[PDB]
């Protein structure tokens, strides 16, 4: 039937148009600019404009939030679309905005909003429709309550508006339709996708699902840093799906009145059960249900057990879903981890630079910034921040710009607001000052992501790269050969060789190439974890790696354990042995299903305990030879990007003079040369300033700053300190150890 | 509580005069010069014998005395939380149609009271319009400030017993119920199915004042393109 | 309109200084030491002496606490300054000490306080004003309740001063002095500026930033050694900016019996 068409999100940003695929326009006989009467629920009829967009599938009609509000429907609904081009030019429209816009403005929406929005717009208008216009800061809503002719009219020169009168309140159900939606979230594609996938079907078709006879999931927990928008996520999902979201705060529950809390708790549970499929949200469960041995009194135990009983007694019953928010899964009582109880857990990681840019773009929407905004490096430098931090930064920058406008000598009591709001811009100095007044909350916390180092970045030992990619990419991409032949692929590979050879560089490069998550573990942190906090840290780090499959776990200072094992300390040996035993047991505990690889690196392989070098354990071992000439020239040309390239000389003879030197030596030499170049530029600029101040207008001819020519003299003053970073005899010791292995 | 004062003061002149008369007929009738016994509403008496004293005055009879005056108080109290809802509920945006529908319903109820020979008229009308109003407001619990144990499905017969214990001839209120049913018929069933003659007429007196009936769109601004 | 001036914090602590830049002196062609008329909120009237200060901007007026209270106004408001050259030398002044300002003195106010402060000052005074005088080790307020001419007049050598009688009953909106101010804090200029910058705007303009719709901060922590003046800082800010300071103490809460706390 060419009537119904299921709805979908719109990619077009225009309010009064929708995206149509070519076969649908051909079948319905509609063209560009033709008005169509979408008939939905509640006897709601809307006039929209057809646009050509084959991106949308035939069965799905792209349709954004404003049209959804006008049609009074949700996603996945059914709406009949039919031709209806008989709209007539209008004469008058009496329109009243939302009442929640005169909050200290008292302006005229006709010029500030209506003129920018409807300049040569030719939008179609119907009685009672709801739309939005973004302004300086407020996305002001507007409802037309009278039109002539009724109900169809189009934006046209022959239009007179009656925008006079106290603005009406929001239209009942639309009160919550002011904000909160899927568009309001950034950097959470996978998590949101999972949540939608496993929540939509039970909620959209509860009766159908119950008639099928499949149990619905009931335990969903989310853990992450505070301020990551977990409550925002829950609210958005509940608002989108359609339910009776009933927030329950944490702290107040304990301190209401002695032991009356469970009364209110069960009252809330009952009324939620009384009010159709609803989502019941609980926050900071640790404040309610901490670890059992943390508990001091008894009333908290009573509350915890009451909650257990209440949530366990809701098996089937109604289509009510429990939403839980917390920070750390460990702090919660494990008793709330059984099946039927909370069973599905989601981590909310810190967004990356792209996620930070997305969040800023979401926040930086109403305000009109100046035409200099460069959010890219701003996001890059602002790692370690959350959505709350970026929102605070945006608000602070807005206030700084406001005060940079200065209080322009007025008693600003609804007198200058309209003039200021429509005339604003945001300077980069505002963002600089915000960066100065910035206190990231994450700071000292691990981050898992895909590194950036590429193969060409290394420039050397392509044989090792070939072997690594052979051992890594082939099994996951070609499991058919392995199952046909029947061998278990290796899981751990060790690296040994002279220090300063970029073993971590290779690890990052292979992780980036594999497009998998990366985790770095530092030896000092391990040695800190030796005393006391060892077991839980190992368990949580391996679990975090496991849930992020596929990923490449990495280790550093793998010989530090043995370095402290034998020496003049003799203190952490028991703790070290415990840690290494835990690591060995847990890595023995992994299942081959999880496509997570492990990489260990060291420069003193002899001192390593043989138990690590065992089947199942780290068995594949790779030596890293020192760079030489081709490798030296390659690393030189890979590190020599900079802005001041000058014209340089032959890299081959530079490698020749520095034979038997690691890449660290070359990098240090380059940095020292750059330091001398900076010193020369600084002293020359200072001398030029001195001759300007002693001789006014001495250099009236506009000559640029001294050229950043890093000349061979700079190279000479660089490799004056031609460092023999690596010892000589130890190279023979390492190759002798390798040959001892090379039986 | 004593929030009725703001409600009364906020009312405009014409509507406040209407409601002031509607509620103050008994206190006016208690002037002391004329006994309430002279308004017993005997249609047979006026039809057959002279009964000059009850041309239309018998249609607004409410006995209130020394032992009922305090009870009189709570009576008007009900009317307050009646009118406040009744004006807001059902018909709220039709001031002229308000008077029209009151007039037609009063004609119907006075006709059916002419059929009978009972005594009270305004209480049956009030309860009739009450039930026809609440039939569109059923299945709702409302509790006032000084009340926390208000149960369900008890109010109508409790009030029935309240008016039963003080006085008698209960069946009269039923006739009031009757017109409400007809009035219910008059928004859900009358003007689409029967198609017969209409006994109601709307005089031009209502259209002469037209109390609010505001529909102008203030003023308009030239747009252009 | 370079005649209305926005009042702000001042530098000179003298009781009879309004600080104007030299272009402002050129604008009105005023003399130095002449009396000028000040009009402000609460329909108050003041008389003061113009002094030179290049630190203030052209639109800025710098003027201390005493005369600012004489107009019953705080910093950040707008006042009107006009020439008042028609002032003439006073004849008699009857002042009356405040009730809670002269306790435990038992001395001749003429030869300790009145004589030095009023000497070679020529401070114009208007009926209803209050002026503070430094003494031996206390500072005492006096309210000029009668003067010739009335209400405005010039303190002159040919003035007889009468300060005898029952102390005047305390006023209500007089904004009594001897309270803590910004000057009363030393050694913390940096932090004082930091806190002033990000607290004054929301309080002074409760609706302006609401119209901007930017969330203000709600909680600020101050930490350091005890007795360093944190309470002093809070009280001074509340007194200066103008607010409804409400102090609550933890031990008071702990002293109660649980629930009522
Ligand atoms: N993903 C996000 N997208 C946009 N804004 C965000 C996001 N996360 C946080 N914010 C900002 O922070 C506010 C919500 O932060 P909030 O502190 O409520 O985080 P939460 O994770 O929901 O829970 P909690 O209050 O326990 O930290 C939002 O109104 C917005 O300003
Ligand atoms: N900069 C300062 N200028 C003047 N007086 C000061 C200064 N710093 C401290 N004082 C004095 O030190 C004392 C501090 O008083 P108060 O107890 O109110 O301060 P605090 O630092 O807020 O105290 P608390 O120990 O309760 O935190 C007062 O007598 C005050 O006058
Ligand atoms: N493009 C590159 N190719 C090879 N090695 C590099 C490159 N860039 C940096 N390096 C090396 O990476 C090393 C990092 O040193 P460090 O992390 O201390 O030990 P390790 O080299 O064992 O990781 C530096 O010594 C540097 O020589």
């Amino acid at each position: 039937r060419p009537n119904r068409l299921i709805v979908d999100e719109a990619i077009n940003e225009d309010n009064s148009v929708v995206s149509l695929s070519q076969p649908k326009m051909d079948e319905l006989q509609l063209f560009r600019g033709d008005t169509v009467l979408l008939k939905g629920k509640k006897r709601r009829e809307a006039v929209c404009i057809v646009l050509s967009d084959d991106t949308c599938s035939d069965e799905k009609i792209r349709m954004n939030r404003v049209v959804r509000n006008n049609l009074r429907v949700r996603l996945g609904d059914v709406i009949s679309i039919q031709p209806c081009p008989d709209v007539k030019y209008g004469k008058r429209i009496h329109v009243l905005p939302i009442d929640d816009t005169v909050e200290g403005i008292t302006g005229n929406l006709f010029e500030v909003y209506l003129k920018p929005y409807f300049l040569e717009a030719y939008r179609p208008i119907r009685k009672g429709d709801i739309f939005l216009v973004r302004g300086g800061m407020r996305a002001v809503e507007f409802k037309v309550v009278e039109t002539d002719p009724s109900p169809y009219c189009i934006v046209a020169p022959d239009t007179v508006i009656h925008c006079e009168g106290e603005p009406i309140k929001r239209e009942d159900e639309e009160e919550s339709l002011n904000e909160v939606g899927y568009d309001d979230i950034g950097g959470c594609r996978k998590q949101l996708a999972q949540i939608k996938e496993m929540v939509e079907l039970p909620l959209r078709h509860p009766a159908l699902f119950k008639a099928i006879g499949v149990k619905p999931p009931r335990g969903i927990l989310l853990y992450g840093p505070p301020g990551t928008g977990k409550t925002l996520i829950a609210r958005a999902v509940a608002n989108e799906t359609g339910a009776f979201f009933f927030l329950i705060n944490g702290p107040e529950i304990m301190s209401k009145l002695a032991g009356e809390s469970e009364s209110n708790l069960r009252k809330a549970f009952e009324e939620a059960e009384k009010n159709a499929p609803a989502i019941i949200f609980i926050d900071e469960l640790d404040a309610i249900a901490p670890k059992r041995e943390k508990t001091h009194g008894e009333v908290e135990r009573r509350i915890v057990s009451q909650l257990l009983t209440l949530m366990d007694g809701l098996k089937q019953r109604a289509h009510v879903i429990v939403m839980a928010a917390t920070n750390r899964p460990n702090s919660i009582d494990p008793a709330l981890r059984r099946f039927g109880r909370f069973d599905r857990e989601v981590d909310i990681g810190i967004p990356d630079a792209t996620g930070r840019l997305e969040i800023l773009q979401i926040h930086t929407k109403n305000m009109k910034l100046a035409d200099d905004v460069d959010l890219e490096q701003v996001a890059n430098e602002t790692h370690g921040h959350v959505g709350a931090d970026l929102a605070a930064l945006c608000s602070e920058a807005a206030l700084q710009a406001i005060r940079k406008k200065m209080d322009l000598i007025d008693l600003e009591d609804e007198t200058i607001d309209a003039e200021v709001m429509n005339s604003l811009a945001v300077t980069m100095d505002d963002f600089r000052w915000a960066l100065s007044q910035s206190n990231p909350s994450a700071l000292r916390e691990t981050v898992v992501e895909v590194p950036q180092v590429t193969w060409e970045d290394i420039g050397g030992l392509e044989d090792v790269k070939r072997e690594l990619q052979e051992l890594v990419q082939y099994p996951v991409e070609h499991p058919d050969k392995f199952l046909k032949f029947g061998m278990t692929p290796s899981k751990g590979v060790l690296f040994y060789g002279p220090p300063g050879c970029g073993k971590t560089l290779l690890a990052k490069a292979i992780a980036n190439e594999c497009q998998a998550n990366f985790i770095s573990i530092k030896g000092p942190e391990l040695l800190t974890m030796w005393f006391g906090e060892s077991e839980a840290n190992v368990r949580e780090i391996f679990d975090k790696a496991r849930q992020a499959a596929p990923c490449v776990l990495f280790f550093d200072e793998l010989d530090s354990i043995a370095k402290a094992r034998g020496g003049n300390i003799g203190d952490g040996g028991g703790a070290a042995d415990r840690v290494i035993n835990q690591i060995l047991t847990e890595m023995d505990g992994m299942s081959t299903k999880k496509n997570v690889f492990i990489i260990g690196a060291t420069n003193r392989p002899d001192i390593i305990d043989p138990a690590i070098l065992r089947p199942g354990r780290l068995d594949q071992l790779i030596y890293i030879p020192l760079p030489d000439e081709k490798s030296r020239v390659a690393i030189l040309k890979a590190n020599l990007r900079k802005s001041p390239v000058a014209k340089d000389v032959d890299l081959e003879f530079l490698a020749k003079m520095t034979n038997g030197f690691s890449g660290a030596d070359l990098t240090e030499i380059c940095q020292r040369a750059c330091k001398l170049a900076i010193r020369e530029s600084i002293e020359s600029e200072i001398r030029r300033e001195r001759e300007r101040q002693t001789n006014p207008s001495a250099m009236e001819v506009e000559e640029d700053d001294p050229v950043p020519e890093i000349r061979r003299d700079h190279f000479e003053e660089a490799m004056r300190f031609a460092r023999r970073s690596v010892s000589d005899n130890d190279i023979r010791k390492y190759e002798m150890f390798a040959q001892t292995l090379q039986q | 509580m004593s929030d009725i004062g703001d409600w009364f003061r906020s009312i405009p002149a014409i509507t406040r005069y209407w409601f002031a008369a509607t509620v103050a007929v008994p206190l006016v009738g208690k002037l002391g010069l004329i006994s309430p016994a002279y308004l017993f509403l005997w249609p047979e008496a006026f039809l057959y014998r002279f009964q000059i004293w009850r041309p239309i005055t018998a249609t607004f009879y409410f006995p209130v005395g020394p032992g009922t005056g305090f009870l009189y108080l709570v009576n008007l109290y009900f009317l307050y939380q009646y009118s406040t809802r009744l004006e807001t509920g059902a018909f709220d945006g039709r001031p002229a149609d308000y008077l029209f529908m009151l007039l037609f319903n009063w004609i119907c109820i006075v006709i059916t009271g002419l059929a009978m020979d009972m005594q009270l008229l305004m209480i049956p009308l009030i309860m009739s319009v009450l039930y026809v109003w609440a039939q569109l407001n059923r299945d709702m619990i409302v509790s006032f400030w000084f009340g926390t144990r208000f149960k369900a499905c008890y109010l109508p017969w409790v009030i029935l017993g309240f008016n039963y214990i003080i006085g008698g001839s209960v069946i009269n209120e039923l006739i009031g119920n009757l017109v409400g049913h007809l009035y219910f018929f008059l928004m859900f069933r009358y003007p689409m199915d029967l198609g017969g003659r209409n006994f109601l007429s709307t005089p031009q007196f209502l259209y002469r004042w037209l109390p609010s009936r505001r529909h102008n769109w203030g003023q308009g601004f030239r747009l252009g393109d």
